[PDB]
RNA sequence: GUCGGAUUUCCAACGGGGCCUUUCCUUCUGGCUAACCUUGAGUCCUUGUGGCUCUUGGCGAACCA
């Protein structure tokens, strides 16, 4: 139910490997073992980035399918994710929560931060735990960026990457947004690479 | 010697196979010395849905030991002669009926004579010389059993063109279905 | 020790269904487990199951849908007169409409409604719903 | 659920979970529905056609939601070579 | 899971699914029967015999190559011992412990363990006793036993 | 894990299970054809041999038994089966 | 169909019985039916070893002791 187009492109893969999204953490939850490709002699695991890709395409189809492009929420309290997410919001028009996720932002209609998503995307399912926990109280689907040691509780469609290094983060977010826009029609053809650099998504401090 | 090889019943196929038998020992010194003491009881012909048939050969049990030392060449020659027929060698094992609740006097009917043992022997002979590595009954959602036999990888080619034949033969002799499969 | 096989079989199946798994690996197997499962299947409480030979006593792999609220074994296989069935079904099953207290009679193993129909009775194995 | 006149008589036939075939009930605020987008040859997703799944709150709490989604999608044409039937 | 102790270890010979011979084996049945009797005459117990054939003479299973069990092979040729062999070894053990006890009367643990062994002897005994592989009157006593092993 | 195949497990994960806890238990031991050059005769020796096997003729010890496996002597030809 | 119930054909259901599948009650000797023939006879209609009953000896399936 997807064309010979959507398959992983040599260029894409180059990007990924350049940003070491393939570098998985030292321990594997029994829940993410199928993602793990092989383990290196130093104890660092390798992720089937083909699967990283297909999960990206999936998360994209979902982010796409939501009627009002405002409802989708990107989240991150994680430093790097702040920067990346903000842009994600910009190009995709989704709503962003960088930094401190106020508790009860999904319950409690009285507070000013009250939002009623129809999909949450989260950078780190551990540091952003509460947003996941809270999404669970109100039928809100979570799509996360999980390392191989990230709690896969209350998440559907995990994207196996590398929550640690900023390159991996930014890259994944960017690829995500790009795929979404390719799905909407915003970036007409599929041969055309994104005019925008992934480095816009990277975390920079002066 | 077509009446010499059989045991008290001459039919067309049986006389033709006994005659082929003779003409096959007539062209050898060791094969003739081995095949001559080898008698066989009866023969049965049963069809496959490929357009051809199969020749099951009933053998007295205490002779099968010797029959197995020759069976590859013997079936080779008997298949080169009798063409469009898949030749199979089975033993003759008498099954005893299960003791009824009012069964009068019966000696403790041994397990070798049990319906189970016998059918699992028919399986065993059906695929000589390849060796059965494990069986597996499927219980369907329609209430049909399917016995799945698994075979080795040493003599695949000797039997590969015969699988379907078994599925007929067995079905004619046991009433049970069967499927064959080989370990990846 | 392993005193009833049927007991551990049905226990495994139940636990698995609660976890929401999709397959279980029963061991060992029995003519009885086989029959019990065939009856479970006839009413579609489980999908299809496979018996694995190993010369000892086989294992079984059962696939299950999710239609199984609880199956269990009633333990000392009490005898049951025909009129008595009504009381068992009045206790175990959640409803007069459905469910099955499955028996062992001299006319084979079967659910209780088949026992009603064939007009026989025997001992009581367990119960499905 | 019918009566004798052959007419249905429930409040509602409820949503079953897709992974688990168990019922999702009305107070289960951890249950979820997933719309995935049907796509064109041009790689555009149509605004109003979805392949949708249901998931019990149980499966998401237990942390099997993901793997469940994988299998489901893969079998329903969305993915390929993500989810193995063997492990 | 282990009478007379708390431990629950599983450890045993598995067995091949194959009921019949291995391909790579090329000796006759009479060969190994001859070998077996030859070893029994040397004085061995069925166990040690099978171990020898498994080790040196590459016989996987006695009952495979020869359709008979090792014990049946010995009984066929009149080499069956009067008492079955595991029982033999149990009694042997209890004799040993009882002797060490005669010297040491203060080893409580030895007294204890002697009791356990004796119990196993008793249970085993009654089994053999029932299936008539031991004479219905046969009985273990300490003096009797020391007379048996000596 | 919520769904899987048990009748057809991966041979990888299967060869790592304990001897008994597989889909059908079967030994993990094998047999060895061996030769000491000073005899030119193949003996067959069980991989986890418990008795130290001597060659047919010469009083030479092919292998000493240890815990789990058999420790074959230095400078000895062997081959599986 | 019929002058409220009626039974045949079409059809599933659901139970029961007896067989054929290597395979269920086994006989032994004396009495009683019909069936196979030996055998010449009789009544009918297609010119009949066709159908229905006889006269001595048995095969097989029920039957009683
Ligand atoms: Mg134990
Ligand atoms: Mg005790
Ligand atoms: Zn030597």
């Amino acid at each position: 139910s997807l064309p010979a187009t959507f398959d992983l492109t040599p260029e894409d893969a180059q990007l990924l490997l350049a940003a070491n999204t393939h570098l998985g953490a030292r321990n594997v939850q029994v829940h993410q073992e199928p993602y793990v490709f092989n383990a290196r002699p130093d104890g660092v695991h390798v992720i089937n980035v083909g699967k990283t890709w297909e999960k990206l395409v999936l998360a994209a189809r979902i982010i796409a399918a939501i009627p009002n492009p405002e409802d989708v929420v990107a989240i991150s309290s994680r430093t790097f994710g702040q920067r990346a997410v903000l842009k994600f919001a910009a190009h995709t028009g989704a709503t962003p929560i960088a930094g401190r996720f106020t508790p009860g932002s999904f319950t409690n209609y009285i507070t000013r931060s009250f939002k009623e998503p129809r999909l949450v995307i989260v950078t780190d399912p551990r540091s952003d735990a509460q947003a996941i926990k809270e999404a669970s109280y109100v039928n809100i689907p979570v799509i996360a960026l999980t390392d191989l040691d990230s709690p896969s509780e209350f998440v559907d469609v995990a994207i196996p990457c590398n929550n640690r290094g900023k390159h991996s983060i930014g890259l994944i977010w960017y690829l995500l947004a790009r795929e979404v826009l390719r799905l909407r029609g915003a970036l007409v053809d599929r041969t055309q690479p994104w005019s925008i650099m992934p480095d816009l998504y990277f975390y920079r401090f002066p | 010697p077509q009446a010499k090889i059989l045991s008290q019943a001459p039919t067309e196929l049986e006389l033709q196979v006994a005659q082929a038998f003779v003409e096959l020992e007539n062209s050898s010194p060791e094969l003739k010395a081995e095949l001559r003491p080898l008698q066989f009881k009866s023969i049965r012909e049963i069809d496959v849905a490929g357009g051809k048939k199969a020749l099951a050969i009933f053998v007295p049990v205490p002779s099968l030991a010797g029959f197995h030392k020759v069976q590859t060449k013997l079936t080779r020659e008997l298949e080169k002669k009798f063409q469009d027929r898949h030749v199979i060698f089975l033993a003759e094992r008498r099954i005893l009926p299960k003791p009824s609740r009012t069964s009068r006097q019966v000696q403790k009917r041994p397990r070798s004579r049990t319906l189970t043992a016998v059918h699992d022997k028919i399986l065993e002979d059906l695929v000589f010389p390849t060796e059965i590595v494990g069986k597996r009954v499927r219980y369907l959602v329609g209430g049909n059993k399917i016995q799945k036999v698994l075979l080795d990888s040493k003599d695949v080619q000797q039997i590969d063109y015969k699988l379907e034949s078994f599925q007929a033969v067995y079905n004619k002799l046991t009433g049970k279905q069967i499927v064959f499969e080989i370990p990846s | 020790t392993r005193s009833s096989v049927l007991a551990d079989a049905l226990n495994a199946i139940n636990n698995a269904e609660k976890t929401g798994k999709r397959q279980v690996l029963i061991r060992p197997s029995s003519k009885v487990i086989i029959k019990f499962l065939q009856v479970m299947q006839k009413h579609g409480y489980i999908g299809e199951f496979e018996y694995i030979d190993d010369h000892r006593s086989g294992k079984i792999v059962v696939q299950l849908n999710g239609r199984l609220n609880k199956c269990g074994v009633i333990s000392p296989r009490f005898n049951v007169k025909i009129g008595d069935i009504e009381k068992w079904t009045a206790n175990l099953l959640p409803a007069r409409q459905f469910g099955y207290v499955i028996l062992t009679t001299s006319a084979g193993i079967m659910d209780h409604e088949e026992a009603r129909r064939k007009h026989v009775s025997g001992k009581i194995l367990g119960f499905v719903y | 659920m019918e009566n004798d006149k052959g007419q249905l008589v429930e409040l509602y036939v409820p949503r079953k979970c897709s992974a688990t075939n168990r019922i999702i009930k009305a107070d289960d605020h951890a249950s979820v529905q997933i719309n995935v987008a049907k796509v064109d040859e041009e790689g555009r997703a149509i605004p109003g056609e979805y392949v949708t799944y249901a998931l019990s709150g149980y499966v998401r709490s237990r942390g099997e939601s993901d793997d469940s989604l994988n299998r489901l999608a893969q079998n329903d044409g969305l993915l390929k070579n993500v989810w193995s039937y063997s492990r | 899971g282990r009478m007379h102790s708390a431990g629950k270890g599983i450890s045993s010979s598995a067995i091949p699914y194959s009921r019949n011979a291995p391909a790579w084996f090329k000796l006759s049945s009479e060969s190994v029967i001859e070998q077996i009797v030859k070893y029994a005459r040397k004085g061995l117990t069925p166990s040690q015999i099978g171990v020898l054939l498994r080790d040196a003479h590459g016989v996987t299973q006695a009952r495979v190559i020869t359709g008979n069990k090792i014990m049946r092979i010995l009984k066929s040729n009149g080499l069956a011992p009067e008492i079955p062999e595991d029982l033999y070894y149990l009694i042997k053990k209890a004799v040993s412990v009882r002797k060490h006890l005669e010297r040491n009367r203060k080893d409580k643990d030895a007294k204890f363990r002697l009791i356990l062994i004796e119990s196993r002897i008793h249970r085993l005994a009654r089994y053999y006793r029932t299936v008539a592989v031991l004479p219905p009157n046969w009985k273990y006593e300490s003096a009797t036993a020391s007379a048996l092993v000596n | 894990v919520l769904v899987q195949d048990l009748l057809h497990p991966t041979a990888a994960s299967e060869a790592r299970k304990h001897k008994l806890k597989t889909l059908v238990q079967g030994p993990r031991s094998y047999f060895l054809d061996v030769k000491c050059p000073g005899c030119l005769n193949i003996t067959t020796v069980f991989s986890h041999a418990q008795t130290a096997v001597t060659c047919e003729s010469c009083s030479t010890i092919l292998c000493t038994p240890t815990g789990g496996k058999a420790k074959l002597s230095e400078g000895t030809s062997f081959r599986r089966k």
